[PDB]
């Protein structure tokens, strides 16, 4: 076929790597990131739920 | 951290020597092994009481139940190995090797 | 001297024997619970102490 | 036809462990 | 790592948010390979048993395949979704922290200064 | 690790009778680990023959210690160079033949020459660049 | 937990008593109920990272 | 046979690290290769010295 | 024939391969609708259809 | 067809196996 | 001294952990080791603990450790290994004396002991808390609550008993 | 089905089907002696099934058409040829023996199989623990070499420890002068060149050796030929014991369990017999055994599993 | 044992286990671990021989005293924080306290001295249930904990584990114990990639479990448990010997086989971390492995070792067993690289 065909099917080829090549640099800025500050949809390790809290009064005042 | 604490963690860690450092009578083991769960029944205990951990209570009796159960797997194991070879020593117990 | 003696000793022979001479003495053992038990009190004893594992 | 192993290929693999020594002889 | 993130039901092989992406399209490239995994499994099922490979229990193989394209399918779907979650709330993050991610400088290639080696 | 903070505290060639104090003792403690445990897996029958066991395992590890202790302070004292990892190599290579003398075989001392000389660079290397091999959970 | 089937089905087997704020026998009261409370609330929704 | 196994694999059995087999590889093996080094590391640190501060001629050296 | 007993899987057991077909038919009549329901619920949800 | 022991071993330090050696390559122990 | 008394009964709980762990006659190190049981018991009934006190005693001292006793009068080593046939024993015994003996004079003069933790050397009775349980003793609520709340933990320890048994049987069938 | 799991497990157990007809008599003796004679005799009489003496072919019996198979495809020994050089260089005379015990062996399961399917005792020859004795006959002159003592020994206890004693044997006392004249009598050249030594060393090494060490485990009746013939003076004595000592009158159904486990893996079974010890009688070589395989798998019926060979005619082998 | 007593008791041992992976409690943590032990040593026990006693002795005593020290790291955590969920613990003892103690039911350190010797004496069957599914309970806790851990100690516990676990390799003829020898290489790969990230821990867990279960029942098959008695298989049956050695070579880790695949993303994720001197040398290692997996295979079916004349009745006869799930999982376990993304599910 043309060479027209072997250079937009590469050009397509170039921007296909371009945007995934940045992609996972981005994404271990991000994991890296989001690991330490902690402020991030996931890396949220687990904590204890606040519902199981007994609110009810005790029998002692001071609780 | 008061010093009676102390006393029962080094009693578990010489415990826990005693289990590790052997001689030539596993049934001697065993009476570390349980002795080592002794001191992780009485320590429980202390935290528990002295916490006020109320439902917590459980697990002294929870804890004992099962290390007595391993009492019933070591001691059968126990004569097992006394009857193929009659003894309780360890030495002799090294029939596997390769 | 080089190609069969040297270049056969230096490289593959030696990571061979280093090989199988520490490969015999991991597989020599005794099958004797009480120094099993013994190496377990030591790794017990460093680690937890020797190493600044914990601290 | 090709070389194929025999008794002597056969206990090179045969026993307690391919690398013995005294220790291991018994 | 998506271990605790906010909404994550347990024991939920496919939340139902992730119906929103395009479903793996049946004749998918990795799908057929999931198909070729079962094949593979029914030739050599008879080989152990000692049948005539190829020409031996034309249902047994045939579940093969069906069964390992079903269980490729949901498969790829819930492994689509990760990767469609992974990259959803990192750009939820990026946005949320422009701080952390600056547009970094436009400068073309005849203003940097890029010393050169010669090969000699 | 405060004991081997002691060897990097003491600046490269600089203090050498410090770095060697430091160096053995690494190795001291290092033959005393190896000698405690070939006594637990490997009875030593009689118990006096045991304390020679690691009495020769602790003389060794800490001649390869003090050996390689001098020979990399004094090379960097006198060729003023202490970035060089050379400076290591050397006293790598020095340490090795140490081994081969306690053992009394040529071919040992050389193999451990040649071994321990290369990961005495390594690690210069290490020191140097940055090389971290327990890394910290980073991502 | 690695299979958290507790959340799932939510029958409550073990965090009844995985903490000493929760219902207790008679409605009487730990040693450090008031504290522990405070900082339960504190660490709820935050995850483990911040918490800390 | 014999002269082919003799000559082929009844070396490095029958072979033993001496001075002698030690110095003679050392001698021939190392020694050319560091040899060369020499001579091409200093014929190089020649060769760009002089393009360098512009003292050779590659008027019509085109295709290197 | 050849051997004296009838081994065991010497005859068709029909009662096991006809279930074998069963589930197969099942499993796929059942891909293809999943795909299908799959296919336009997400066109609705994601807008499209 | 030569099967193990024409084949060539180690030096032959003593002269037993000096005339086993010799015998190997179809030779006496006075030229070997 | 009853100022600290409980220092008392985890002193005694520590030389006979020692006793057994020195690896005795099994039945010397039952006897090392029941002694710690009693004395262990006394902790926990000064903490107001009656109620585990008082089963350490029923199901450990007259439990586990009775059929102890069975093997040991199974297993009859051709001699008796009590204290003065081995000498390894007298050294593991007397060694087990000493760093014990070491660290409460360690504790007792500035209380700053740091073995692997902090820890106080103050006197046992500081830790307790002031308060009125009512008419409830603490203790017997928490135990009952065995069958309010620790179902699961009922049907656990339950399947694992039966399991227990079923085990031990087969075991000890010898095939 | 068979005794699979889930057949113990519905309910299929074995005490239930056996009775006081469910023993392992084995009618033993010397060579030629009539034991075949009288062990049938007992077999008809009691309604209990009959073995034959397991042969080079007996497995061949087993499998396919029952056919025996070329020697050279099953056995590569012949006993008429351990006849003409009991002391040949190719080993004939071990592999004889070492195939012999391996059809025994088969023969022993296959008794055990029915016996415990069926609660119908069985009646064999020469039960494997009495194949010794021709191995210490083969072993006294020289017929082999003395290792293929503790090869043969070797796979003894590895196989026939699990494998437990007979009920009642039966021994038909037979002279070697007797045996002697016989041989004669019955013509095939073959076995008119046995030697007396070795009809000799079978015997005491039957009478020191088999009947005592191995009575203590099962009843032991000494008949000479006269008390051989008398099938009804045999038959009665036969169901005149309590038959105690031995392991049969200990277990339960588990042990059957187990045992009809063992037994009905027909690859288990004989699994130890190919011991990887390597002697110049039995080892085999590769060339040599990779060339037989195809010659054994060329074979029809024997090309793929029982039931999936097209050219003997597996009709559906799509659908099975 | 009747089959309804080994059904009970494998029920329990999966569901201990099970009981481990669904536990938000400590105590209950432990209840698992001590219930799926407490009907371990009799499965070992199933055979009843001699060296069977000694395995299960031995494998108690190392087991019930890490289960009894895991004790002290609960009780140490509860005493200083009153928390007995598992989470990210709050004392640098008892996190050490634990460490070991989980390392030994895994057997990855020293510790790991155990792991040989009970797989010799006990059966395959038995020794194919300690090797794969007896790992996953101590390995859930890790995962659960794993962001408190101590980065120093717990990749020191994986070195030892791949570098003796893969040096004493080259020195073993019963296969049984190379088995075992390799489950302690591969028990490190999987801890050592722990504290970094969990996703692909798991990802090594299931596919190190494929190869398991290939190779045990592929030896079950096989019938043998020695490498001259697995030489002798050739003859029986050279197909299965075939698919072994694509085994062999797969759990070796050479591409494109499945092994290779956590290999490969293991030494991904510690170059993500930084850590680029520790993924080269357990790859190293790793040849260690692939040596005595070589020698097994020349031994099996590369080359065709001398057989004995009484495996001719095994030609007659037929095998008699079903081999479960045998055809998908070797399958499963040489030819899954391409599907690799699919890692993303266990996320
Ligand atoms: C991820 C991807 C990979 C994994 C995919 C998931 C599948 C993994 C397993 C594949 C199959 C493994 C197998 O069987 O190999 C053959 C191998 C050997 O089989 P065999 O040669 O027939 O010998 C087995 C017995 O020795 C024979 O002894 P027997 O003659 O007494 O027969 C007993 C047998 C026969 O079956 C029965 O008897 C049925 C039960 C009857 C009584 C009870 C009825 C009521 C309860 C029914 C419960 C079902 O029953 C059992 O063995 C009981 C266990 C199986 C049923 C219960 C399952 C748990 C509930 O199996 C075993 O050794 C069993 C080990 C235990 C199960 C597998 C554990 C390894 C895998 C763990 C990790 C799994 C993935 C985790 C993620
Ligand atoms: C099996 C028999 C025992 C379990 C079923 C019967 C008891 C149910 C029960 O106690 O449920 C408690 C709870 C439900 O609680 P509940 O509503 O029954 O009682 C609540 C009582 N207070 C308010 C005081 C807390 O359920 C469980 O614990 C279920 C555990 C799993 C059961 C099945 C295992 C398989
Ligand atoms: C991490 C610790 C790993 C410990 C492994 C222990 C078993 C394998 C090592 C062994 O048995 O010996 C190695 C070492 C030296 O042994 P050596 O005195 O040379 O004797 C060899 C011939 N019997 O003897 C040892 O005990 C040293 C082992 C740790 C070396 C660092
Ligand atoms: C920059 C700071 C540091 C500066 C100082 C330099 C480093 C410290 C000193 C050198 C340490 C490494 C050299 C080896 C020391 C141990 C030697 C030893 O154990 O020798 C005894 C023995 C070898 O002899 P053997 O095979 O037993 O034969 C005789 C049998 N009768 O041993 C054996 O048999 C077992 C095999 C050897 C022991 C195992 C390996 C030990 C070394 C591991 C790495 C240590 C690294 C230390 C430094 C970094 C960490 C602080
Ligand atoms: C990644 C790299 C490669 C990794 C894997 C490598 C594996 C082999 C490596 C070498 C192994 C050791 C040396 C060789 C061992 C041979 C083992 C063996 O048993 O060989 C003999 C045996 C005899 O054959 P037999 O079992 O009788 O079966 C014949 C077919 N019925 O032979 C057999 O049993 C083999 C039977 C093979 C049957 C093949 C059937 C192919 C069917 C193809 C269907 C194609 C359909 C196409 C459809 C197109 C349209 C969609
Ligand atoms: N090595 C060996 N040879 C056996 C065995 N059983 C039979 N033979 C041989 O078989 C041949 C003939 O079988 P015998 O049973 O001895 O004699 P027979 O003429 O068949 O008559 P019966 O003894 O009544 O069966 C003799 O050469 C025996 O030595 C056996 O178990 N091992």
């Amino acid at each position: 076929d043309g060479p027209e065909k072997n250079y937009e099917k590469t050009m397509a080829i170039l921007q296909i790597e371009a945007e995934k090549a940045e992609l996972r640099l981005k994404e271990l800025e991000v994991r890296r990131l989001m690991r330490a500050r902690g402020d991030g949809p996931w890396y949220q390790y687990p904590t204890i739920d606040k519902a199981l809290i007994d609110h009810s009064p005790k029998t002692t005042p001071d609780n | 951290m008061p010093l009676v604490y102390m006393n029962i963690i080094m009693a578990f860690a010489i415990a826990l020597a005693g289990l590790l450092m052997y001689r030539s009578h596993l049934m001697s083991s065993l009476l570390c092994l349980e002795g080592m769960m002794l001191s992780l029944f009485i320590m429980s205990t202390l935290i528990i009481l002295n916490t006020h951990f109320t439902l917590a209570n459980m697990m002294p009796i929870i804890l004992l139940v099962f290390a007595a159960c391993e009492a019933a797997l070591g001691l059968s194991l126990l004569v097992m190995v006394s009857n193929t070879y009659g003894t309780d020593y360890v030495q002799n117990l090294n029939l596997l090797q390769c | 001297l080089l190609d069969l003696i040297w270049l056969e000793t230096i490289l593959p022979k030696t990571t061979s024997f280093i090989q199988m001479k520490m490969s015999i003495m991991v597989s020599n053992q005794k099958g004797l619970i009480k120094l099993y038990f013994l190496s377990f009190l030591i790794t017990i004893m460093i680690s937890m102490t020797l190493f600044n594992y914990h601290e | 036809r090709q070389w194929q192993p025999d008794v002597e290929w056969a206990e090179q693999f045969g026993g307690a462990v391919m690398y013995p020594t005294k220790e291991t002889a018994h | 790592m998506m271990s605790g993130r906010p909404g994550r039901v347990p024991l939920q092989f496919l939340p139902n948010e992730a119906r929103s992406l395009p479903p793996p399209k049946l004749t998918d490239p990795r799908l057929v390979y999931m198909g070729f995994l079962g094949y593979c499994s029914g030739l050599i099922d008879n080989a152990i048993r000692r049948r005539p490979v190829v020409s031996a229990g034309l249902h047994r193989q045939l579940l093969y395949v069906t069964s390992f394209v079903f269980f490729g399918y949901y498969l790829l779907k819930r492994q689509d979704y990760m990767y469609a979650l992974r990259d959803h709330d990192m750009f939820a993050y990026v946005k949320s922290h422009p701080e952390d991610f600056p547009e970094k400088d436009k400068k073309t290639y005849g203003e940097i200064l890029e010393e050169f080696h010669p090969v000699r | 690790k405060t004991l081997l903070h002691k060897y990097s505290d003491i600046p490269e060639g600089t203090e050498c009778h410090r770095k060697a104090y430091a160096s053995t003792s690494i190795g001291g403690a290092t033959g005393l680990i190896v000698s405690a445990y070939s006594i637990a897996l490997k009875p030593p029958a009689s118990f006096l023959e045991g304390v020679a066991r690691t009495g020769r395992y602790t003389f060794t590890s800490a001649a390869i210690g003090a050996i390689f202790g001098l020979t990399s302070c004094i090379s960097a004292q006198v060729r003023e160079k202490p970035d060089d990892p050379l400076n290591y190599f050397i006293g790598g290579c020095a340490g090795g033949l140490t081994l081969g003398a306690r053992t009394r075989s040529y071919g040992i001392g050389a193999a451990a020459c040649a071994y321990m000389g290369l990961t005495a660079a390594l690690v210069k290397m290490g020191q140097l660049e940055g090389w971290q091999v327990f890394a910290e959970p980073k991502v | 937990p690695f299979f958290d089937v507790q959340k799932r089905l939510g029958l409550d087997l073990d965090r009844w008593m995985t903490i000493q704020s929760a219902e207790q026998p008679h409605k009487i009261p730990g040693r450090c109920h008031a504290f522990e409370k405070e900082w339960i609330e504190c660490a709820h929704g935050i995850g483990g990272i911040r918490a800390e | 046979i014999r002269w082919t196994y003799a000559r082929s694999a009844n070396i490095y059995p029958n072979f033993r690290p001496t001075p002698k087999t030690s110095l003679l590889g050392a001698l021939f093996g190392i020694g050319p290769l560091f040899f060369w080094y020499y001579v091409f590391k200093t014929d190089r640190d020649k060769k760009e010295k002089l393009i360098q501060e512009g003292k050779l001629d590659q008027t019509f050296n085109i295709s290197y | 024939k050849f051997y004296i007993r009838e081994p065991p899987h010497g005859s068709p057991d029909w009662l096991k391969v006809g279930l074998t077909l069963g589930t197969s038919v099942f499993l796929w009549i059942y891909l293809i609708k999943q795909h299908k329901e799959d296919v336009l619920e997400y066109k609705r949800r994601n807008g499209l259809e | 067809h030569v099967t193990k022991d024409m084949f060539p071993g180690p030096y032959p330090k003593t002269p037993e196996e000096r005339a086993a050696a010799a015998k190997k390559y179809n030779m006496r122990v006075e030229d070997y | 001294m009853t100022m600290y008394i409980a220092f008392i009964l985890s002193t005694i709980f520590v030389i006979g952990f020692v006793g057994f762990s020195s690896k005795p006659s099994p039945i010397y190190g039952g006897l090392g080791l029941i002694v710690s049981g009693g004395v262990g018991c006394g902790i926990v009934l000064n903490f107001g603990g009656s109620f585990l006190g008082l089963m350490v005693f029923l199901i450990y001292l007259g439990g586990m450790l009775v059929v102890f006793g069975y093997t040991t009068a199974m297993a009859t080593e051709m001699y008796p290994e009590v204290w003065v046939s081995n000498k390894t024993v007298f050294g593991a015994f007397v060694s087990g004396l000493m760093m014990e003996f070491c660290m409460v004079y360690y504790a007792l003069k500035e209380e700053e002991v740091e073995i692997i933790f902090k820890f106080n050397g103050l006197g046992d009775w500081v830790i307790y808390d002031t308060g009125d349980s009512g008419f409830f003793s603490e203790e017997a609520m928490g135990i009952a609550a065995l069958y309010s709340y620790g179902t699961w933990l009922v049907i656990v320890t339950g399947w694992s008993l039966l399991i227990g048994v079923v085990v031990i049987m087969e075991i000890t069938r010898g095939n | 089905l068979q005794y699979g799991p889930l057949a113990f497990v519905l309910g299929e157990r074995t005490t239930r089907k056996l009775t006081e007809t469910s023993k392992v008599i084995t009618v033993d003796g010397n060579i030629c002696s009539g034991k075949g004679r009288l062990a049938r005799e007992i077999a008809e009489k009691l309604g209990l099934r009959h073995f034959p003496e397991a042969g080079i072919h007996y497995a061949d019996s087993t499998t396919g058409d029952g056919k025996p198979l070329d020697v050279q495809l099953s056995g590569n020994c012949s006993l008429e040829k351990f006849y003409d050089d009991p002391k040949s260089n190719d080993g004939n005379s071990y592999r004889l023996q070492s195939w012999l015990y391996a059809s025994r062996l088969l023969q022993y399961a296959d008794a055990l199989e029915h016996l415990l399917s069926t609660g119908q005792g069985v009646v064999l020859e020469r039960s494997i623990y009495s194949d010794f004795v021709f191995l210490e006959a083969m072993y006294r002159q020289g017929f082999i070499r003395k290792q293929c003592v503790e090869h043969y020994n070797e796979v003894k206890k590895v196989t026939a420890c699990e494998y437990l004693p007979p009920h009642v044997v039966v021994y038909v006392d037979v002279p070697v002068p007797e045996i002697q004249s016989r041989i004669q009598k019955k013509g095939n050249p073959h076995e008119m060149k046995i030697t007396a030594a070795y009809l000799q060393d079978i015997e005491n090494a039957y009478k020191k050796t088999f009947l005592p060490e191995m009575s203590e485990k099962c009843e032991v009746l000494q008949y000479s030929a006269r008390e051989a013939e008398d099938a009804e003076k045999v038959v009665e004595d036969i169901e005149y014991l309590k038959c105690d000592k031995g392991p049969w009158p200990d277990q339960d159904d588990r042990t059957f369990h187990r045992l009809r486990m063992l037994v009905q893996n027909k690859l288990e079974v004989l699994n130890y017999t190919t011991i990887p010890v390597y002697l110049p009688e039995i080892t085999i070589g590769a060339h040599q055994s990779d060339r037989v395989f195809q010659k054994f798998t060329e074979l029809p019926g024997r090309k793929y599993s029982p039931g999936y060979n097209e050219d003997v005619g597996d009709k559906w082998i799509w659908l099975k | 044992m009747n089959p309804i007593i080994y059904t009970t008791l494998i029920m329990t041992v999966m569901s201990g286990t099970m009981l481990v992976m669904i536990s938000s409690h400590w105590l209950l943590i432990w209840i698992g671990f001590e219930m799926n032990l407490l009907a371990m040593i009799p499965v070992l026990m199933k055979n009843f021989n001699p060296r069977a006693t000694e395995a299960a002795t031995k494998y108690f005593l190392t087991q019930a005293t890490a289960s009894m020290m895991l004790m002290m790291a609960i009780i140490i955590n509860l005493l200083y924080s009153g928390q007995w969920t598992i989470t990210k613990m709050f004392n640098p003892v008892a996190m050490t306290m634990m460490t070991m103690a989980l390392a030994m039911k895994l057997g990855l350190s020293p510790f790991h001295f155990w792991v040989p010797e009970v797989t010799q004496g006990i059966s395959l069957q038995a020794g194919l249930l300690l090797l794969t599914w007896q790992k996953l309970a101590p390995l859930s806790v890790l995962c659960q904990i794993s962001q408190s851990i101590n980065p120093n100690l717990m990749l020191t516990m994986a070195m030892l584990s791949i570098l003796i676990g893969g040096w004493g390799g080259l020195n073993q003829t019963q296969l049984r114990k190379i088995m075992a020898y390799s489950s302690i290489a591969h028990m490190g790969w999987m801890t050592a990639v722990l504290p970094y990230n969990t996703t692909m821990t798991i990802l090594n867990l299931l596919i190190y479990i494929t190869m398991t279960l290939a190779m045990f029942m592929l030896l079950i098959h096989s019938s043998a448990t020695t490498t001259l008695s697995l030489s002798h298989t050739w003859n029986k049956m050279p197909v299965i010997t075939s698919l072994m050695m694509v085994t062999l070579l797969s759990m070796g880790g050479l591409p494109p086989l499945s092994g290779f695949m956590p290999k490969w993303m293991i030494i991904q994720e510690m170059t993500k971390n930084e850590s680029i001197i520790m993924p080269t040398l357990m790859a190293m290692t790793a040849l260690l492995n692939l040596y005595f997996y070589m020698r097994l295979a020349y031994s099996s079916s590369l080359t065709m070792f001398p057989s004995t004349n009484n495996m001719k009745m095994k030609w007659q006869f037929e095998h008699t067993k079903q081999m479960k799930l045998l055809p998908t999982m070797i399958v499963l376990s040489t030819l899954v690289l391409p599907m690799t993304p699919a890692l993303s599910s266990l996320n």
